[PDB]
RNA sequence: UACCUGGUUGAUCCUGCCAGUAGCAUAUGCUUGUCUCAAAGAUUAAGCCAUGCAUGUCUAAGUACGCACGGCCGGUACAGUGAAACUGCGAAUGGCUCAUUAAAUCAGUUAUGGUUCCUUUGGUCGCUACUUGGAUAACUGUGGUAAUUC
RNA sequence: GACGACCCAUUCGAACGUCUGCCCUAUCAACUUUCGAUGGUAGUCGCCGUGCCUACCAUGGUGACCACGGGUGACGGGGAAUCAGGGUUCGAUUCCGGAGAGGGAGCCUGAGAAACGGCUACCACAUCCAAGGAAGGCAGCAGGCGCGCAAAUUACCCACUC
RNA sequence: CCUUUAACGAGGAUCCAUUGGAGGGCAAGUCUGGUCGCAGCAGCCGCGGUAAUUCCAGCUCCAAUAGCGUAUAUUAAAGUU
């Protein structure tokens, strides 16, 4: 992901089984810290990021299925 | 939610002295598709519409502020005031209807104008969302609480506030109500202010004559008439200045003046050309989609809104695309191949007669594969007598017979023909000069498609003009009798409309009559013209052919009114009655500078 | 304007212990949250902290004597302490459970008309209890002791004199429109 | 803010000896410019809506004044704040009452209704001697009057009794060691002792020390100190309390004694 | 149980004088027009910006 | 642009203006605005021009001086009716006002006088 | 409540950090019956701004010949009511923001015997005259400018 | 009774001055001076005291007890969160003091302003125009654009409080 | 709005409580089906290579509760300033 405040470049996780078809490139997306402030977390490295939202919508309710695509 | 995009010429934008970090450090010319092109060049950076995704990172490392951001109109279900279903066309926002100016309402066509006065108006209640199950007077006043709208409509309420408007339409009507002579306005109402109206209304004419005689000038005078006599509260004027004299005009616009000061609330309606100054002191501007969707922008100043509105597109504040020059033709072209042959006709000097007129024609040229421009004030005789020499009534002594089918335009247009247009279309043909045509009026910005289907009694102002406008290269026929086509178009339908007009009847080899009352609409489309002269109700006198300088010249040494022009845009602007330099072209005669 | 938290949270999370002794507390009382048993600890602990000032500072200080006396007044007050003590010591002695007893569901159940302490909340929140001449809806009155001789069932229930409810008032007009005229 | 003057005063800034509120709006009345200082000062309206409650609302007060019942110091005033402080007499003739502004030992201006023979003078601390032209002496008071021609004898931290019809001075109470005196700012406020004994500091910031009649010495400085008449034997009439001063234990004491809360 | 406030007045002029508006509207004898809110501040402003005759305006709008 | 007194050749200048001088209207007290003005000296480049009549010539220009039009007002002070009617200093004047009739309102007919000052 | 627990080894005892734990305040996800109190474009851009409004003011008592209303007839200070206009006073108070600012700001403490002070309150008020001088507005009437509280 | 005026006192203050109290940094250790730095003498100016300024004359003043310089997502204080004892961290923000109204400078009026709901000019912006000219400053209440992880009604009203 | 009062207003199927977790730290499954070092979980230690108490689901159980989870600043824990 590149930033639009920056325009540094970010690497970031996608959280659960299916999760990354529900992101589609070149679309924005919200990112956050693992929980560990710094440091690379777990058996993945190079990675300090992961998503939260795609579009103002949850990772939980796309993989749920209480909402759907807005598109 | 909404639209975002980039744009990018400025004052010293140089590609040739930052290296290039727009395209160095945008997303989307990176995975692939070139968003931003440029080189190190002599001219500017070049950037596209369509890819731009939006996010505003190239604005904010670019070496020098060049590349600013625009964000361009969409529909995300927002405010909605109201829809009739789905498929079907949507309204946001109906703004402040602030009292002691008049309120001025100014957009394209089918952009629903109208439809936010029949909601000002209480007679067609907002429905905001959905469908509508929620009225009645509480659950509409509790979605716009916190704001202003709420006292207005417990003041409708209670019908404090007396609604009136003007319709946007005259056919129906002289159709659904009727009229007694003299009898009628009179038992009206009362007094001064109707003498006031009517004498100022510059008429003193049709005191003692029936209303089936009269046109339509005699139609919406009384109308304005009797609206202002009437006794109310609000007041509305949609559309109050079509198929009328351009001094009458004028003189309608500070009769609509009158009313405004003391807490009173006015809203008009207009597709102006400069004359929108004295109609108004708030402009109000809407954009969107033609029969899709309709946003009102917040009011502006009338000077600052006007050339925002026709500068091409203005934003800040928002934003959008195209708007532009159209006022006028700037359709930089002329010459042909070598013309062979023509002919020299001529049609004979005439004179004709009704009841209440004397009505006389001077012969004059009619050539070959050439237009013909007619005017001149309302009620001096024009429609009448092109019915007469074709067949319907005349004459007394002599005539020419047209050698040539014959091709009709109407002025008065309120068809009847129940199913369709479609079916109506089967009665011309759509084979022919097949290659575009219809579809060089309007197919690829506007739509048609969007001419058929659908009825005919549905259809607004403009595009049942330009269903009149097709039934005349329609039928196979080459001299062309056209009355009005100006009426219920703007500018930006017009003007291209008109071009496309005379481009085929000149082009194919053919000659029309056009009776315009729009400057760049006569104009532009003029030739011979051919000068009417003489006052309504007495006599007429088409002026023997001249030059359009000099019968431009004819028309407006008399009536005491000039235009200027528009340094950097070409435009035709109006004088205000009488001014400084309205005395320099009074005396160089010259109401036309720079051909 | 002004506010603050009148309880606070336990230090560790869980801790097998102290999860029985709050459970098995709440049972008794018919409590519905730790936040009601918490609530009450503050107070108390908050109490045995200004006390424990008091023993520190000398034997007649001015400030001793006149705030240990308007105290323990009102530790008597509400009936959590006696007068045949009275003094600061017993202040220490003091216990969670004793401020539960002079808790209105308490009573209501201890020392008057109820079933078990389930019913005699619900009691007070249907509003057929008065205290002197005033209805309340709070179990949570802390009553003092003076107040203990007027707790009364209210003058409009249908639990002593005032209308019915509408159960039996409804199988009334059952007689009438039920099996009377339908 | 400022560049001028300020013409507001809020509630939370001004003094706690008013007894104000806080549900009520972010203004205070603020009294306008007199002869009294503004934490010294009861304004008038607070006098009559925030302490004897004949009014309700300000606007009450504005419709009052204008009648011409109230007086202050045996003139008349109108206007809803004037800044009356110790020793000044309010007088009501319609309703034949008569007030004066006298400090409790809690120190705040109390209610000490009076006879109207003895409000027909006030008592007032002289503070400046300043010789005018031509040979004419000039006093100077704390309630800001220049009563000319006083005896030659008269000096600062002395009182004299002014007579409010003519002015023009009649009697007064020299400062002496054992004489009645009263207190009139500081930590101690309101109690009323002999003088005792008087310490001198070449400089500033002299102290006086005072004794009660309940065996209890504390002292003040200089300037806080207002004289009342002679040793234990006032010249003025006294409110109930009476510079006692009790201790918060004794006062609870004797609540619960007459148990009094209820008549 | 239900607490209030009452005043009783000597004569009807005393409570016509001294009285607030509005507590000697609640049971009618007076009212308000004046008209709402704002009409008048529009007015004010467009009076501001004429100089010896406002009759105009204060009729006429 | 208006022409006022004292200000040589006829270009356009921007003075300063304040109270106390020719085309100023003051809106706050010591408020200075700079405004431009023209010239005292005539040319063809002036859109109109006041001429005042002050000698009078044999014949009469028919649209103005043949017109006749009174004053309307006498004095409101004292000591200008004293100087008018040259009236004594004893003669206590109180009936040597100008009476100024309201011609109509429908009622009747009042003469006005203005009130008297010194 | 003045408290600790897991993780370097085949196992043990240390050193040491990481992780676990509780509070607080900002953002965000999911959910949400009833009752009271209420913080809210500061964080970043002290970035930029359409429209509307946010400061005016007359008593018995400065100045009333508005051809205004009214009058009981007036003007002989002369009416009652009174738009407008001159005059006096206020507009330096409040509201808002936190950019600047490290002995500066600011707080406690002191000083005018180094000074100024509208206003209020109290004192100060004798080395043609039966009332002096002449212009400006409103008002009346004629105008200029595309346009202005010109 | 009303108004006005001269001076003294008073009230509300205003303005300078005393003593003590301050976050990070030495990969900042010498700093300040005829472009007055410190002091003496006289004068000008100012509401007054004063190198505030000018003439003449002297050569001082400050520092390892941290000056001088640099940094601060530093307005200060009354306070807030946590807390056994000792502390640590925060304080844009309802009270008080201060500074500023796009960036700079100058000035009118008044008792009080170097005022921006006053004015003049330059600079950066932006508006109208018949191209001759004219008009503007929302860090006031609402509201819009932009910025961002991030924040409300172009509502009702002077009845309360002032 | 609140309080006060008419008239309607509860049979559990609806006048419906959710948010996280169940290998250890740390309160609660060596239950059943699917996947087979794949997909995923996992602050940490570690789970998955065909018999998974940790994954994806079902059932049951546990914690707090009109609230609960997650990210970040910061204090306590830290006698690791
Ligand atoms: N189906 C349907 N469409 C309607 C109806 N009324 C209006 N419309 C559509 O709504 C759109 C705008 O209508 P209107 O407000 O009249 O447009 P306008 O802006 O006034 N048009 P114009 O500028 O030409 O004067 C058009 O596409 C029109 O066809 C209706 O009753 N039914
Ligand atoms: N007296 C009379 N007038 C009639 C009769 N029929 C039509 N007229 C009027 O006579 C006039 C003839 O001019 P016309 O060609 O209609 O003018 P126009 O082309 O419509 N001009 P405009 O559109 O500007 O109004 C019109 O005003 C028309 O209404 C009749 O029988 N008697
Ligand atoms: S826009 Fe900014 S960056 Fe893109 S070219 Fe012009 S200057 Fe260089
Ligand atoms: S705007 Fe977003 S997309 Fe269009 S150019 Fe700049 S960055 Fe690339
Ligand atoms: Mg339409």
């Amino acid at each position: 992901v590149q930033l639009i405040k920056n325009g540094k470049k970010i690497t970031a996780f996608v959280p659960n089984d299916g999760c990354l078809n529900f992101i589609e490139e070149n679309d924005e997306v919200l990112v956050a810290g693992f929980g560990r402030k710094g440091h690379a977390v777990g058996d993945i490295p190079g990675v300090r990021f992961k998503v939260v939202k795609v579009a103002n919508v949850s990772l939980l309710a796309l993989y749920k299925g209480k909402k759907e695509r807005p598109r | 939610k909404l639209t975002r995009i980039a744009i990018v010429n400025h004052d010293k934008c140089k590609p040739k002295k930052c290296r290039q970090e727009c395209k160095k450090s945008c997303p989307v010319v990176r995975m692939g598709k070139l968003c931003i092109e440029v080189t190190p060049q002599s001219k500017i950076a070049w950037i596209s519409e369509t890819l731009c995704i939006g996010c505003g990172i190239c604005i904010k490392k670019c070496p020098f502020g060049a590349l600013s951001i625009v964000n361009l109109p969409s529909n995300l279900e927002k405010e909605t005031t109201h829809r009739y279903c789905a498929n079907a066309f949507k309204l946001h926002r109906l703004p402040i209807p602030r009292p002691g100016e008049v309120l001025g309402l100014v957009g394209t066509n089918g952009i629903g104008k109208s439809t936010a006065l029949k909601i000002l108006a209480g007679k067609q209640k907002p429905n905001l969302g959905k469908y509508d199950d929620p009225p009645d007077w509480q659950e509409i006043l509790t979605y716009f609480r916190g704001s202003e709208l709420q006292n207005y409509f417990t003041k409708i309420l209670e019908d404090d506030l007396k609604a009136i408007i003007k319709p946007q339409y005259v056919d129906q009507i002289p159709k659904a109500a009727k009229g007694t002579v003299g009898s009628i306005l009179d038992r009206k109402d009362e007094t001064k202010t109707q003498a006031i109206v009517c004498q100022q209304l510059d008429l003193t004419h049709l005191k003692e004559r029936n209303v089936e005689d009269l046109s339509g000038g005699e139609l919406q005078r009384f109308a304005c008439a009797v609206v202002c006599i009437q006794k109310a509260d609000i007041f509305m004027f949609d559309e109050p200045s079509s198929y009328l004299d351009v001094k009458q005009r004028l003189k309608a616009a500070i009769t609509i003046r009158s009313l405004i000061n003391p807490d009173r609330y006015i809203i008009v309606v207009e597709h102006d050309l400069s004359v929108l100054d004295y109609l108004s002191d708030f402009i109000c501007c809407l954009y969107g989609v033609p029969s899709a969707y309709g946003v009102v922008t917040m009011p502006f100043s009338v000077r600052e809104g006007i050339n925002i509105f026709l500068d091409g597109y203005v934003p800040t504040e928002n934003l959008r695309f195209r708007d532009a020059s159209l006022v006028f033709k700037v359709a930089e072209t002329a010459n042909e191949e070598e013309v062979k042959k023509m002919c020299m006709y001529k049609y004979p000097g005439m004179k004709k007669k009704m009841g209440e007129f004397e009505l006389a024609i001077v012969a004059g040229e009619f050539t070959d594969s050439e237009i013909m421009v007619m005017l001149g004030e309302n009620g001096t005789g024009k429609t009448t007598f092109i019915r007469m020499l074709a067949g319907r009534l005349k004459p007394d002594e002599g005539g020419e017979v047209p050698v040539l089918n014959v091709s009709y335009k109407p002025q008065k247009i309120s068809p009847k023909s129940t199913g369709s247009v479609r079916q109506l279309l089967h009665e011309k043909i759509r084979d022919a000069y097949t290659h575009p045509q219809f579809v060089t009026d309007v197919m690829k910005p506007l739509q048609i498609e969007n001419i058929i289907d659908q009825e005919v009694q549905t259809l607004s102002g403009g595009e049942l003009q330009r269903v009149a406008l097709a039934l005349c290269l329609g039928k196979p026929a080459d001299v062309y009798l056209i009355d009005e086509p100006s009426a219920y178009l703007d500018s930006e339908q017009r003007l291209m409309a008109a071009r496309v007009v005379k481009r085929f009847i000149l082009h194919a080899k053919k000659t029309a009559f056009v009776v315009e009352h729009d400057f760049i609409m006569a104009t532009y489309l003029a030739d011979r013209v051919i000068v009417f002269d003489g006052i309504p109700s007495k006599n007429t006198v088409a002026n023997s052919p001249q030059t359009l300088l000099a019968g431009m010249n004819k028309f407006l040494s008399q009536l005491e009114i000039t235009f200027r022009r528009d340094p950097n845009n070409y435009r035709p602007r109006i004088n205000k009655l009488n001014s400084i330099k309205d005395v320099e072209q009074k005396k160089s005669g010259n109401y036309f500078f720079l051909d | 304007w002004v506010c603050r938290k009148t309880y606070v949270t336990p230090r560790r999370p869980f801790e097998k212990s102290r999860l029985d002794q709050e459970l098995k507390l709440i049972g008794e009382y018919g409590l519905r949250n730790k936040r009601e048993v918490w609530r009450v600890k503050f107070t108390l602990a908050k109490i045995r902290k200004a006390a424990r000032e008091l023993l520190t500072l000398d034997e007649k200080d001015p400030r001793r004597l006149f705030e240990g006396n308007a105290l323990l007044r009102r530790l008597v007050r509400i009936g959590v302490l006696d007068e045949g003590k009275m003094k600061l010591d017993y202040i220490l002695g003091l216990k969670i459970e004793d401020f539960l007893e002079r808790r209105l569901q308490t009573q209501v159940f201890k020392l008057g008309l109820a079933k078990s302490i389930h019913h005699a909340r619900v009691l007070i929140r249907q509003r057929h209890i008065r205290v002197r001449k005033q209805v309340v809806n709070i179990p949570s009155f802390i009553v003092r002791l003076d107040s203990q001789k007027h707790i009364d069932f209210s003058l409009r229930s249908p639990y002593g004199g005032g209308r019915p409810g509408r159960v039996k008032r409804k199988n009334a007009k059952k007689g009438q429109g039920g099996a009377g005229a339908g | 803010m400022a560049r001028g003057p300020k013409k507001h005063l809020k509630r939370v800034a001004a003094p706690k000896h008013w007894m104000l509120d806080k549900l009520t709006s972010v203004f205070a009345p603020r009294p306008s410019t007199g002869p009294h200082k503004l934490r010294e000062c009861l304004p008038l309206i607070i006098f009559l809506r925030n302490k004897l409650k004949y009014a309700l609302t300000g606007d009450e007060v504005k419709k009052i004044c204008m009648q011409r019942f109230i007086k202050i110091d045996g003139k008349v005033r109108a206007d809803i704040t004037y800044p009356a402080g110790f020793m000044d007499v309010i007088s009501i003739d319609k309703t034949g009452e008569n007030f004066r502004l006298i400090y409790d030992t809690k120190g705040r201006f109390a209610v000490h209704r009076i006879t109207p023979e003895e409000a027909k003078y006030k008592l007032c601390k002289v503070r400046k001697i300043f010789v005018g032209t031509k040979g004419i002496p000039h006093l100077v008071t704390h309630d800001a009057r220049t009563i000319r021609y006083p005896d030659p004898l008269i000096k600062m931290n002395d009182t004299i009794q002014i007579d409010l019809e003519t002015g023009k001075i009649t009697d007064f109470i020299k400062f002496d060691t054992g004489n009645l005196c009263m207190v009139t700012g500081g930590a101690n406020l309101g109690r009323i002792g002999v003088i005792t004994n008087r310490e001198r500091h070449p400089g500033s910031f002299d102290v006086v020390h005072v004794k009660d009649a309940n065996g209890n010495s504390f002292a003040t400085r200089l300037s806080n100190i207002f004289v009342i008449g002679k040793g234990n034997k006032p010249w003025i009439s006294l409110p109930r309390g009476k510079g006692i001063r009790l201790t918060i234990a004794e006062e609870r004491d004797k609540r619960l004694a007459a148990k009094q809360s209820s008549g | 149980k239900t607490t209030g406030f009452g005043m009783i007045y000597d004569s009807l002029d005393y409570a016509k004088k001294n009285e607030p508006k509005h507590r000697l509207a609640r049971h009618g004898l007076y009212e308000k027009k004046k008209t709402s809110r704002k009409q008048r501040k529009e007015r004010k402003n467009r009076m501001k910006k004429v100089r010896g005759t406002a009759k105009a305006n204060v009729g006429a709008g | 642009f208006p022409m006022k007194q004292g200000v040589l050749t006829h270009g356009r200048v921007r003075l300063l203006l304040s109270k106390g001088h020719s085309c100023y209207r003051p809106r706050r007290t010591g408020e200075r605005k700079r405004k431009s003005v023209r010239g005292c000296i005539v040319d063809a480049n002036l859109s109109v021009l006041n001429l005042v009549i002050v000698k009078k010539g044999e014949k009469d220009i028919p649209g103005l001086t043949d017109t006749t039009v009174p004053r309307r007002l006498g004095p409101k002070r004292a000591s200008r009716i004293r100087k008018l009617f040259n009236l004594s200093k004893e003669d206590d004047v109180r009936q040597y006002v100008v009476r100024k009739p309201l011609n109509k309102e429908g009622k009747k007919p009042r003469t006005k006088a203005p009130k008297i000052q010194r």
